[PDB]
RNA sequence: UUUAAAA
């Protein structure tokens, strides 16, 4: 937009949030019960990802098959369309592109019981229909609920959060405005607990400063499971009955 | 195709790790002796640091600025990685998950977290501007890849120096070095990678709900202890207590409190091997520049 | 590779008849053995650039054996190599206050080429014969070697002078270079030339200390003149040789346009005129143009006139007539810079043409193009230029630094008023200060501006009585320290 | 005078570094190992030549630079004791001591050399010995001299790059493994220079020898 | 587009 204030003295910030309110959160499951076995459409603030989840199959060919464990792929595909401008480049072959597909395998092949599932891959594709700041985190969470809709077995939840810090401030969720402003910190929270499975920082940050930012990021990413795991009980619930 | 690991030599140095024992005869946060040797040409750096050898090239050239932003220079690394350092890497293979893993991390330490003074390298806006390229050459593989590796690039940029260039309005005249002497980069603070690897005695289970970490951490792992590694962590820090850059991604979910002990242990070893490189490249220039003080134009009176 | 190889161990030859010293400078038998003559130096405290060397020697004739001694620089500075090319394009030695830029490498202008005392040095000699009026009878050029028996400094040589125990032949030496000084300047002063003044301070270091004004001695008049001379008999000599090439310096004639605005303000002000006649008619005019109760106020006329002067200009005699050589300030029909090759380029052209006139060594025949030597005179002069901006801008600077670090409160005189502002100028300090109307009054709306009798009327600040502050007021000026170093008037 | 030293790479059979004037290569060689299905060969040993520049990627100038340092390599070796077998030789580049855009003569030149001396630390089965020299003609005086510096190509009409094969104690050539050249010469001049080329390669040998056994003698029965 | 002198 213009010159905006960040965190103005009045705790509010560009969008209206103070500096620990989330962006609204409205996930859904089972969306493509006849394109893939795992099915979540992420709507996370303006984000909006589509994950399938097809598997666990055999691979179309015999040649990578691992008789010990299932082999887990992630294609992440950031449309033309995700911003504004409309993207000119390829986007699919990135480097940047590729870094976050693998970041994302190995983050979950540890959680994914692979063993319960050997000489089968699981392919996990992923649409991002629209961009708006933390869209690592809504990759994360696209992933875990897209898992649980294909009856994956896992060890407990993966939950995305972002983190920015401005000044001596941090900022939970930060959109793509506040990311272009100040540092970003992508967390990987395992369940209710304090283990991280992913831990991204992109942009220079104190080291004074970075454990209450890891601390405020973890905290957050709790209240972004129980959203998830609410959606769960509410889609359990409605499907029974 | 790849290396196979006996199941005698796997169970053996995860035990020594269970009595504070490495293979090589370090601690479990005693980073490898580095060693720099600067090359003819400004820009030629090779690192030593244990068994691992590495080579960076810097490079330069005129290219057009990016559309978004006109007013900083280019910064381009490729780290591919050839059959010399091991006949596991299959040549050609640019996509590999180590290379771009490597070249993602150095380039957010250098371009991304502002090491290059990319605005410096702005001679006209949106139209000339310095694309400063680092080829790294990897010789000898023992693990600490990226580790090594940062730290030519950081030497490097230091040592290259860039062709003069006068400006007459638009036009632009590129000194030849025997002409003028060429000018260095501008370096604001210097990166330096400290990877992490880790272990757990126990299995996925007990550590996923499990409060009793048992994890054992070592500093800068060797080949044989980097394929024995569950979960691994890099962090970059700079003498002014910035944390430049942080990546870790799957392996063992660790807590936050080791991971930021993780920091404040790798900042004792970056205070170390910025302090070297500094005096490393002092004693290098007066290798070359040995009459350099009869020399001097810019003298105090009295 | 251009510096001779003995580096710091350069010896001259102790024998000029030498079979060895002459293998590697055959040129050393047109060389004259001057170390027996009693010289001496007379340069500023802290000097390394020693250029110049005087001596006296009364003859038996009656008359006196004056003789100037400037460092042979051309020498070891040879044309076409990179030596002289770097020194080319630096023109001059800038001096800031606290660093020194550097023409030449210190192993010239510190040892080598300086004319430092108890040591053998190559030298160009300038000998006269003046009599008992300061009168040249024969002048004579030629390469030397000298030997300085002391190296004085201006305070330490005036009190040499001053002393009337000490009276050896080198000190008597010295007394008639005072006395043929004084001889040497008044004929100046009747023939046309200027006296005028400029703000000289200094400061001091461990970090600025103080700011001090410089003081003047006899003796610096006793190295102004003999230099003067040389400089004039130099000039002659090089163009009666080269006269299609020769480097020299002149002064163009200050129009009318730059002391209209300054006669305006001494007329409508003061009822003062400064006489634009003659070069002599100036000068005479600023001796008249005194007030009785300030004594600062006739060099205050004098240093605001110096900037209505013209600019001195380096070139070659190609370009010009005779006539066109004058030099302004001096009132000499010719003059040039010689007594200077470690600082000024142009010196170092200069010697090589006079190395030509007397036969020591052909002139380079990059010294005989008339375009060679026209972008060489205008580099020597752009690099003039630069050279005293930057000296200006670091005694600028290191003050400013006193008043930021020391608030005190001194007197200033004002030099130019504005409709919202006043410039001062500060004897104590030797800089030019700006007071806006904002810094100055607390309501600036209130205030009126008089182009014709050059006056501000304000409200002073903390004061309900408004002040009429003409220019030429002696006023006293404060320093303060508002910052989120400011200057106000008390 | 030129420098060498060998087996410096502890992850591959034999590694070797030749250093002359400005140019510095290092190589590495791996074999026999097992090869992939598009190359082993039924019945003699397969190769695998790549070679690297100082900076930047892989272009197709070093393209023609593996296909000839692979002409001079391929004699050398008696490929029919390795039947379906690979052997990786890995030239990287350091230095290039030359213009690599407007020459490209000692590269090749310092690249035969130290993958001779790398396949010398590896163990393999060699015919006999190897002897590469860079040689070029100065345009004023028109004679020629062998390794120019990077100053004297840049003068040069014609650029040379011979290698020979020497046996019987670095004494008898056999034959000449390559002579590539490019510029302006004759008929006259190609054995004015090979004459001479020929006796700079015997005293390259022979300092080739006299390296390789300062280094192998000590690790064996010593 | 600040004279002269030693720096």
């Amino acid at each position: 937009m213009s010159r905006l204030e960040i965190y103005s003295p009045e705790g509010l910030r560009l969008d209206g949030r103070r500096w620990n309110e989330l962006r609204r959160f409205e996930s859904s499951i089972n969306t493509h019960p006849h394109a893939a076995d795992g099915s979540s459409y992420m709507e996370q603030g303006n984000n909006k990802i589509i994950t399938l989840v097809k598997g666990p199959k055999e691979p179309r060919l015999k040649s990578q098959m691992d008789t010990s464990k299932a082999l887990l792929n992630v294609s992440v595909n950031i449309t033309k369309f995700s911003k504004f401008e409309r993207s000119k480049s390829s986007h699919k072959n990135e480097r940047r592109v590729l870094e976050i597909q693998t970041s994302l395998v190995r983050m979950f092949e540890k959680n994914v019981m692979l063993n319960i599932y050997p000489r089968t891959v699981i392919d996990i594709e992923i649409h991002v229909l629209e961009q708006d700041g933390g869209i690592m985190g809504s990759l994360i969470n696209g992933i875990t609920l897209a898992l649980i809709d294909a009856g994956i077995s896992m060890f407990d939840y993966i939950s995305g959060i972002s983190v920015g810090l401005y000044d001596t401030t941090p900022l939970l969720d930060t959109n793509s405005l506040e990311e272009n402003a100040m540092s970003t910190v992508t967390l990987g929270v395992v369940g209710k607990s304090e283990k991280l499975s992913l831990l991204l920082v992109e942009d220079k940050i104190p080291l004074d400063r970075l454990e209450n930012v890891l601390a405020i990021g973890i905290a957050g990413a709790h209240r972004v499971r129980d959203l998830m795991d609410e959606e769960l009980r509410k889609h359990a619930q409605k499907r029974v009955s | 195709k790849d290396i196979e690991i006996s199941a005698s030599e796997s169970k053996f140095i995860l035990e020594a790790l269970r009595q504070n024992y490495r293979l090589d005869g370090r601690s479990f946060d005693q980073f490898r002796d580095v060693e720099i040797t600067f090359g003819k040409e400004f820009g030629d750096v090779s690192v030593k640091m244990g068994n691992t050898k590495v080579h960076c090239r810097i490079s330069c050239q005129i290219a057009q600025p990016y559309e978004d932003r006109p007013f900083e220079g280019l910064f381009v690394i490729s780290t591919e990685i050839s059959p010399m350092a091991g006949s596991q890497f299959e040549n050609g293979n640019i996509t590999g998950e180590d290379e771009v893993l490597c070249s993602r991390i150095i380039e957010k330490s250098v371009r991304r977290s502002g090491a290059l003074d990319v605005e410096g390298l702005c001679i006209v806006a949106g139209s000339k501007c310095w694309a400063v390229r680092a080829d790294v050459h990897f010789l000898d593989c023992d693990g600490g890849f990226i580790d090594a590796s940062c730290i030519a690039v950081m030497a490097g940029l230091m040592h290259f120096k860039k062709p003069d260039i006068t400006v007459h309005g638009e036009q632009i005249i590129v000194h030849p070095v025997n002409e003028r002497e060429p000018v260095p980069l501008g370096i604001l603070h210097i990166p330096i990678c400290v990877t992490f690897s880790f272990f757990n005695p126990q299995d996925t289970e007990e550590n996923i709900k499990g409060e009793t970490n048992s994890e054992i951490s070592i500093i800068d792992a060797t080949l044989k202890e980097e394929l024995l590694r569950d979960g691994v962590l890099t962090v970059t820090l700079n003498k002014n207590r910035e944390v430049v850059q942080v990546s870790k991604a799957g392996g063992l979910p660790m807590d936050a409190l080791t991971l930021m002990k993780c920091c404040h242990e790798a900042y004792s070893i970056i205070e170390k091997i910025t302090d070297q490189i500094l005096q490393l490249l002092k004693e290098d220039s007066e290798k070359r520049n040995k009459y350099a003080a009869m020399l001097t134009s810019e003298n105090a009176r009295e | 590779e251009c510096l001779p190889a003995e580096g710091h161990d350069w010896k001259a030859p102790t024998k000029l008849d030498d079979p060895e010293a002459v293998s590697k400078d055959p040129l050393l038998t047109k060389r004259k053995d001057l170390r027996d003559k009693l010289i001496c130096s007379i340069d500023p405290p802290g000097c390394v650039d020693i250029n110049d060397a005087l001596h006296a020697k009364k003859l038996p004739n009656g008359n006196w054996e004056v003789g100037v001694h400037i460092a042979d620089v051309t020498h070891f500075v040879k044309p076409g190599t990179a030596l002289d090319a770097e020194g080319a394009a630096r023109g001059t030695s800038v001096y800031l206050v606290d660093k020194r830029i550097d023409m030449l490498p210190m192993l010239l202008g510190t040892d080598l080429c300086s004319l430092k005392p108890y040591v053998d040095r190559f030298a160009f000699s300038v000998i006269w014969e003046l009599d008992d009026s300061a009168n040249i009878v024969n002048v004579n050029f030629m390469k030397s070697v000298i030997r300085s028996r002391e190296a004085f400094s201006y305070e330490q040589a005036q009190l040499r002078i001053d002393d009337k125990t000490q009276n050896d032949e080198l000190t008597m030496g010295m007394r008639a270079l005072l006395k043929l000084s004084v001889k040497l300047k008044q004929k100046r002063l009747e023939a046309g030339a200027l006296n005028l003044a400029s703000p000289e301070v200094k400061v001091h270091m461990d970090d600025p200390n103080e700011v001090e004004i410089k003081k003047l001695l006899a003796t610096n008049s006793l190295v102004e003149e003999f230099m003067l001379l040389a400089n004039i008999s130099v000039a002659r000599k090089i163009y009666d040789a080269f006269p299609q090439t020769a480097m020299l310096r002149r002064h163009a004639a200050p129009p009318s346009t730059n002391f209209e605005i300054l006669n305006e303000m001494l007329n409508t002000r003061k009822n003062m005129s400064i006489s634009l006649e003659s070069s002599k008619a100036l000068a005479d005019s600023l001796d008249r143009c005194v007030d009785p109760e300030d004594p600062y106020f006739n060099t205050l006329v004098r240093i605001m006139s110096t900037r209505c002067m013209m600019a001195a200009q380096y070139f070659y005699s190609g370009a010009y007539s005779y006539p066109d050589f004058r030099h302004y300030g001096l009132a000499v029909d010719i003059y040039t810079h010689f007594t200077s090759p470690i600082r000024r380029y142009c010196d170092v052209v200069a010697h090589r043409q006079l190395a030509g006139a007397i036969g020591y060594e052909p002139l380079s025949l990059t010294h005989r193009d008339k375009n060679k030597m026209d972008m060489i005179c205008r580099n020597i002069n752009r690099k003039h230029r630069n050279a005293q901006f930057a000296g200006r801008a670091s005694i600028e600077y290191y003050v400013g630094q006193v008043m930021r670090n020391n608030e005190s409160t001194e007197t200033g005189y004002v030099i130019k008023v504005f409709n919202n502002g006043i410039v001062v100028l500060v004897p104590k300090f030797g800089v030019e200060g700006l007071i806006r109307l904002d810094n100055l009054t607390e309501d600036p709306n209130s205030a009126a501006f008089d182009e014709v009798e050059y006056k501000l009327t304000f409200v002073p600040t903390n004061s309900d009585k408004p002040r009429d502050v003409y220019v030429f007021d002696k006023v006293e000026v404060q320093v303060r320290s508002v910052m989120d170093a400011e200057l106000l008037l008390k | 005078s030129v420098q060498a030293e060998i087996g410096i790479l502890d992850h591959v059979d034999g590694s070797s570094e030749f250093v002359s004037q400005d140019t510095k290569v290092i190589c590495s060689v791996t074999g026999p190992i097992e090869p992939k299905a598009r190359q082993e060969l039924p019945t003699q040993l397969a190769l695998e030549i790549i070679v690297r520049p100082a900076k930047g990627v892989a272009t197709t100038r070093e393209k023609v630079l593996e296909d000839k340092l692979r002409a001079v390599l391929t004699p050398l070796i008696t490929r029919h004791c390795y039947p379906r077998q690979l052997c990786q030789i890995t030239c990287q580049i350091l230095e290039s001591g030359e213009d690599e855009a407007e020459f490209s003569l000692r590269e090749l030149s310092c690249c035969i050399n130290a993958a001779f001396l790398a396949l010398v630390d590896a163990g393999i089965a060699l015919n006999s010995m190897c002897a590469s020299i860079p040689i070029a003609i100065i345009k004023d005086t028109s004679d020629i001299i062998v390794d120019p510096t990077a100053e004297q190509l840049k003068i040069s009409l014609s650029v040379h790059t011979l290698a020979l094969e020497f046996v019987n104690g670095g004494k008898v050539v056999k034959n000449v493994l390559l002579l590539d050249s490019n510029g302006d010469f004759n008929e006259d001049q190609l054995f004015s220079l090979l004459e001479l080329g020929e006796q700079k390669c015997q005293e390259l040998v022979t300092n080739i020898r006299r390296i390789i056994q300062d280094n192998i003698s000590p690790r064996l029965v010593v």
